[PDB]
């Protein structure tokens, strides 16, 4: 998504020191934070969290680095579907394939030495915490931990 | 019963070992029975005790279907109305019943259901009028709250099953196999996985069933859940009870398979019916549960009717030696992944919250 | 002291599989990329029989050969291995009424009429024999049977038997076949005045593991008409006709035991010795320095062996060493020699091969057999049943019905060399 | 390098008959365990010094390092045999260094060492034949009154290590019967204890967790340890540890050190035996076996970071510091044979 370039302006803008940080490395970070805190793409029946294709990478160490995770997700965005694990999701184009090769064929930090489009777009793009990652849903309802009141609070919304 | 002193004598089965306090005391046979005992309820109080594989569901029909044939053929001693002196009766018919085998959960919450509606009901009514009612009511029950709710769990049960999957089971869960057909009958490309234990190989009858609807199904042992488990995907369980923290409560090695489950990454989804939840919690598999004799054992081998002895023949006159074997053990609630109730898919932990459902905006 | 001894019958059923017998007599074909013959003598080492004795009427030489050549020829022998020659289609009987004549029998001894696959240990029943012989010297003869289904699928019209037993001393009292021409069972009540507790059963497979006592030999020569052990010797002397003399059985409940006679047992016998069933004796045991191992879904390779990434092989496969597998095709519940080469996109499927034979590209196959070293051109295909010989081939584009047995000489059936069939006859 | 690139079959078979003769014994299931194959293969490898024609010692290592390749080709899952035979190596290599020293005194033939190298051998026999009697010591001082032991499987090692405390000590103990295969023994061990004078209690392989609850500490006895530390057990063990990790239950190793092994657990699959379904299915579910898939592991596999400590003929020592018990009895060359 590259959407945290956009994140940093929009906090740079409003007076917010800020300091971009790779994907791979997001664990050294955990030692000075205090508190991780993510949006949502969608909740689940489970509690579940189905938001960017990064966020249950840094919920495990919030888990594991022992700083609590909160997640702020709209009413609006709980869903009915419940998957198995951190991959039961439907997806529409088919993901993470492998090429077959044919016996027969041809500074530290090396910038613009990356993937083309067409090998990205094989890489999912949503990702899924499971409720125990999660310590606090913020809604429009209210703060939510249970990940258990969710589904009364679901049944609640639909019929 | 020389009275309840036999109860004090309970009072002093509190003491070193572990299994002190659970109730040993059963009657298998139909010696010295009291007068005011039913005939269709002697059957099933045979069969409680004598027969194996008895599914948590089907008992519960049973008694149901049995309870109609006693109210049927009860007639109150005039005078002195129905409602006032029904449940005297029926009292003295579960405690002969627990003689024979421990309530089920899936009997018991039963139980304090019709007992409930024997005090609601309106005396206004007669006899005939008020028998009648609650026949309904009790098949209204079978309706709703198990075979319906059995017909839902199986459809959003097979709904999650993939083709390509790799299913195990373990000791024949009569719903866990009912859901099983189903997924060959709508050509869902699977195989199952078939735990077995010792003793009463409850595991085989599962096997049984399920080839004989043409099943790539495999057979081994639970002392053999570290090789096999690599092979398997899912893992379905139904369940005799749910308990209201989370826990699921099941035959002695449901656990392990959740276990070896969690460390092996695959899913762990219990198939349980509504009306098999309880309000109560257990944090050790030990304080509620009940036994089978130590006996059945004994025969080492592979058969169990069949007279091959052991060298355990006299462990009743060894002192220092015991055998025992628990029937159902718990399941803490963070190995379960899913509860499948007919209210639908739920995360273990949702159960007490449902139960208020019942309490709540009824009666 | 330290006696013992075996006999065992090959060439006793050799007509059975007699299209590829031309070939290689049915004592050295293969079942598990294995010869049959090793199957029975492990099995006896299990007895800790030391002394055997082996007959035969066809490719003795070519027998002999293995024998002299084989691990039974060293040293490290439990037992020493003797032949025997005689006449072709040699009747049971006479080769005990030959051996009598040969004075051989120290003591008591066991013997099978063929090619047995069996993990029993005889130590038990062998100690079951000699306790009730050294009282009642009448007691000749004691069978080994595994308890199965009535409808088990190792269970076959051949061993299809009815016994009838004392279950307090376990002796059989009555015997009878299972002829479907025969809808009752008959016994002479005489039997109930001095039997107690008798037991009809049926789940039966006479494994025709039978041990018997030194008077047998001399019992064969004398009533010279038995020629069948089960026909005419066991009813000889149940009718009393042969009198004063008791047989039993050792009714076995576990480990595995039968024998190799038939199309419908071979097939069935592998199935189960992949399938675990005659632990120790299994591929991936390799008994004889052979460079097998498991896989799961019981799947057995050997080592330099070839594989295609597009080739794929289902469960209840085996794969001897340094052969080939194209591309593309699938194999199943399918037996392959060493040295075999398969061709690419094909389908083979509860078939049987055996060493150095080949496939051609793109090719269906199934529920047949193949000899050793034999060519199958491209583009082919065969059905279920058939059966072909050594040295056989078959051109391109082709196919083959049903059933349909094969060799390399016109002795009785059909078939020739090169081309396909309708091609090259006589 | 085996030894049919060395020596002929025939020749094997005259000059080393019992090799031969163990091979077949080997493959053949005829002997078995993890002892009884110890014991053997040292008695054998005697007679093969006892009767051997050599010069150099350089040759000799050849030559059993070869035998062994072809004597652990039989079945190789029985460890217990190569354990047997590096230490033989390093026991001629150092014995050869520690000879080679005292000649170069001030010199500055070479072989019938025989005798020291049977006297050498003689001495790993007599140690075994005492793992039991040097093991079974240090259970007081873990073991007390009261405690709650659980176990699987009726290995003689942990047997004779909880009766020589139940002499003294009087305490309770869990079996549970290692379905199917350590059936028979398991209820021997139970009842020849109870006889002991300890609270024994036999339980289904499956109510593991059921007691878990309340047992204070678990004992097991191993078939053969890996390089990595990781456990080659007979059947249905990887449950009691999975029962014992998630209830905070330390996990206890009582095994011999002769089942230690450096062969590295690169493949599972290879190492899990399978035996005949006969033991979990009567032959007479005729229906069943020709329609489903029966599977019986003799072994299971445990890994290292479940153990919380190992007792030995040697003493108590955490898993991290097996290795250098190995570099300490084997020598690295000798791994792959």
């Amino acid at each position: 998504s590259g959407s945290g370039c956009l994140m940093t302006r929009t906090l740079k803008n409003a007076c917010i020191p800020t300091c971009m940080v790779l994907d791979s490395a997001v664990s050294f970070t955990m030692n000075r934070v205090d508190l991780v805190l993510v949006g949502a793409e969608g909740v689940v029946e489970n509690g579940g969290l189905i938001n960017q294709i990064g966020t249950f990478q840094l919920a495990v160490f919030a888990k594991h680095a022992h700083k609590p995770f909160y997640a702020v997700a709209e009413s609006h965005k709980f869903v009915r579907m419940f998957p198995l694990s951190q991959y039961d999701i439907p997806f529409s184009r088919p993901i993470l394939e492998f090429d077959d090769p044919s016996p027969e064929t041809v500074d530290a930090i090396h910038n613009e030495l990356i993937m083309n489009e067409e090998q990205i777009r094989n890489n999912p793009t949503l990702d899924v915490t499971p409720p125990e990652f999660v310590s606090g849903l913020i809604t429009d309802l209210g703060i939510i931990d249970s990940k258990s009141g969710v589904s009364e609070e679901l049944i609640k919304l639909y019929l | 019963t020389d009275a309840n002193l036999q109860e004090k004598k309970i009072f002093e089965e509190k003491q070193v070992s572990i299994f002190s306090h659970l109730d040993w005391r059963r009657r298998r046979t139909t010696e010295n029975i009291p007068k005011d005992i039913h005939p269709a309820v002697i059957r099933l109080g045979l069969k409680l005790a004598n027969y194996k594989i008895f599914g948590s569901n089907q008992r519960c029909i049973d008694l149901l279907k049995t309870f109609k044939i006693v109210i049927q053929d009860y007639q109150t001693p005039y005078g002195t109305t129905l409602s006032r002196h029904l449940t005297t009766h029926i009292n003295s018919q579960i405690a002969y019943l627990v003689s024979t085998r421990p309530l089920s959960i899936s009997m018991g919450n039963a139980i304090r259901f019709l007992k409930l509606e024997i005090s609601v009901l309106d005396i206004d009514l007669t006899d005939d009028e008020g028998k009648e009612l609650l026949l309904e009511k009790i098949d209204s029950y079978i309706r709703d709250r198990i075979i319906i709710a059995g017909q839902v769990i199986v459809q959003a049960a097979t709904e999650k099953i993939q083709d390509g999957d790799v299913i195990l089971t373990y000791l024949h869960s009569s719903t866990v196999n009912d859901v099983l057909i189903h997924a060959k009958n709508v050509g869902k490309k699977f195989r199952v996985v078939v735990v077995d234990s010792r003793p009463e190989f409850e595991g085989r009858v599962c096997l049984k069933l399920l080839t004989e609807h043409g099943i790539e199904c495999t057979y081994v042992m639970i002392s053999a859940l570290s090789y096999i488990m690599q092979e398997v995907t899912k893992i379905f369980l139904g369940g005799h009870a749910m308990l209201s923290n989370g826990a699921l409560y099941s035959r002695a090695g449901t656990s392990l398979i959740s276990l070896l489950g969690h460390e092996s990454n695959v899913p762990v989804i219990a198939c349980c019916e509504s009306y098999k939840f309880t309000e109560r919690i257990q944090l050790d598999s030990l304080v509620y549960n009940e036994l089978a004799p130590g006996d059945q054992l004994v025969n080492m081998g592979v058969d169990d009717f069949e007279e091959k002895p052991g060298v355990l023949a006299n462990w009743k006159s060894v002192k220092n030696l015991k055998l025992l074997s628990l029937k159902y053990d718990v399941t803490p609630p963070r190995l379960i992944t899913v509860c499948v109730c007919e209210m639908g898919l739920l995360p273990s932990t949702s159960v007490p919250a449902i139960i208020n459902e019942f309490k709540q905006v009824y009666a | 002291k330290h006696a013992l001894q075996a006999i065992v019958l090959s060439d006793s059923y050799n007509y059975r599989f007699r299209p590829l017998t031309l070939d290689k007599p049915r004592c050295l074909l293969p079942l598990a990329n294995t010869p049959l013959i090793e199957y029975t003598f492990e099995f006896l080492a299990l007895a800790g029989v030391q002394e055997v004795y082996v007959f035969c009427c066809a490719h003795a030489g070519q027998i002999r050969e293995y024998i002299e050549k084989s691990k039974w020829n060293l040293p490290s022998s439990p037992f020493s291995v003797n032949t025997i020659v005689s006449r072709e289609s040699l009747s049971v009987g006479d080769a005990l009424r030959e051996l009598d004549s040969k004075q051989l029998i120290t003591s008591d001894f066991i013997l099978v009429s063929g090619d047995v696959v069996s993990n029993v240990p005889l130590n038990e029943v062998l100690k079951e024999h000699r306790k009730r012989r050294e009282d009642d010297k009448n007691a000749i003869m004691t069978m080994v049977v595994r308890e199965a289904s009535p409808f088990h699928r190792t269970r076959a019209r051949t061993e299809s038997s009815v016994f009838v037993i004392d279950k307090k001393t376990s002796q059989c009292v009555h015997y009878q076949a299972n002829e479907r021409g025969k809808h009752y069972v008959s016994m002479d009540p005489e039997i109930f005045n001095e039997h107690e507790e008798l037991e009809v059963r049926n789940d039966l497979i006479d494994c025709q593991i039978d041990i018997c006592s030194n008077d047998v030999p001399a019992l064969f020569t004398e009533n010279f008409d038995y020629q069948d052990i089960r026909k005419d010797f066991v009813y000889g002397v149940l009718t009393s006709d042969l009198l004063g003399k008791k047989i039993h059985c050792h009714v076995a409940k576990e480990n595995y035991a039968a024998r190799v006679r038939s199309l419908q047992t071979y097939d069935a016998i592998s199935k189960d010795v992949l399938s675990r069933w005659v632990y120790p004796f299994v591929p991936d045991s390799n008994l004889l320095n052979q460079t097998f191992s498991y896989q799961r879904h019981q799947i057995y390779k050997e080592e330099d062996v070839v594989l295609a990434r597009s080739c794929i092989i289902k469960a209840r496969t085996l794969i001897g060493a340094y052969t080939k597998v194209g591309d593309a095709s699938v194999v199943a519940n399918t037996i392959i020699g060493r040295n075999c080469t398969i061709g690419s996109n094909c389908s083979i499927d509860s078939a049987f091969l055996w060493e150095d034979v080949v496939i051609g590209d793109n090719c269906r196959i199934g529920k047949a057999i193949l000899a050793n070293s034999v060519k199958i051109g491209n583009n082919c295909s065969i059905e279920d049943g058939a059966i072909v010989a050594a040295g056989v081939v078959i051109g391109d584009n082709t196919i083959i019905e049903k059933n349909k047995r094969l060799t390399t000489f016109e002795s009785h059936s059909q078939g020739t060399l090169n081309d396909p069939s309708l091609v090259g006859i006589g | 390098g085996p030894i049919s690139e060395f020596m002929s079959t025939i020749n094997v078979e005259h000059t080393y008959p019992a090799v031969s003769s163990l091979i077949a014994d080997l493959k053949s299931r005829k002997v078995q365990g993890p002892f009884a194959v110890a014991v053997e293969t040292a008695l054998v490898m005697r007679q093969v010094i006892s009767q051997t024609r050599w010069s150099t010692v350089d040759q000799l290592i050849d030559t059993v390092r070869a035998v062994g390749s072809t004597l652990v080709k039989a079945q190789p899952t029985e460890f217990s045999c190569g354990n047997i035979i590096r230490r033989i190596l390093r026991l001629i290599r150092e014995e050869y260094q520690e000879l080679l020293k005292t000649a170069d005194e001030n010199e500055k033939g070479g072989m019938d060492m025989r005798a020291v190298i049977i006297s050498g051998i003689q001495d790993v026999i007599d140690e075994l034949d005492k793992i039991n009697t040097d093991i079974e010591v240090q259970s007081m001082d873990h073991l007390h009154s009261n405690e709650i032991i659980l176990t699987q499987g009726c290995s003689k090692t942990v047997e004779a290590f909880l009766r020589f405390a139940a002499k003294k000590r009087k305490f309770s103990v869990i079996v549970a019967e290692g379905f199917p295969n350590n059936q028979k023994g398991s209820h021997a061990m139970a009842k020849r204890l109870a006889q002991a004078g300890i609270d024994t209690t036999v339980i289904s392989d499956a109510t593991i967790f059921a007691i878990m609850s309340r047992v204070n500490k678990v004992i097991l006895g191993t078939h053969a340890i890996l390089g990595n530390g990781g456990l080659v057990t007979y059947s249905g063990a990887q449950l009691v540890a999975q029962a014992a990790r998630h209830h905070a239950t330390p996990v206890v190793v009582c095994s011999g050190i002769y089942k230690l092994s450096p062969v590295y657990p690169y493949d599972l699959e290879s190492i899990i035996q399978l035996s005949s379904p006969d033991k979990i299915m009567s032959f007479n579910e005729g229906d069943l076996i020709s329609r489903a898939e029966i599977l019986n592991p003799y072994y299971d596999y445990i890994p290292p970071d479940l153990v919380d400590l190992f007792i030995t003929n040697l003493g108590g020592y955490p898993p991290s510091y097996l290795y250098r018990i190995m570099n300490d009895t084997y020598d690295a060359s000798d791994t792959i044979l």
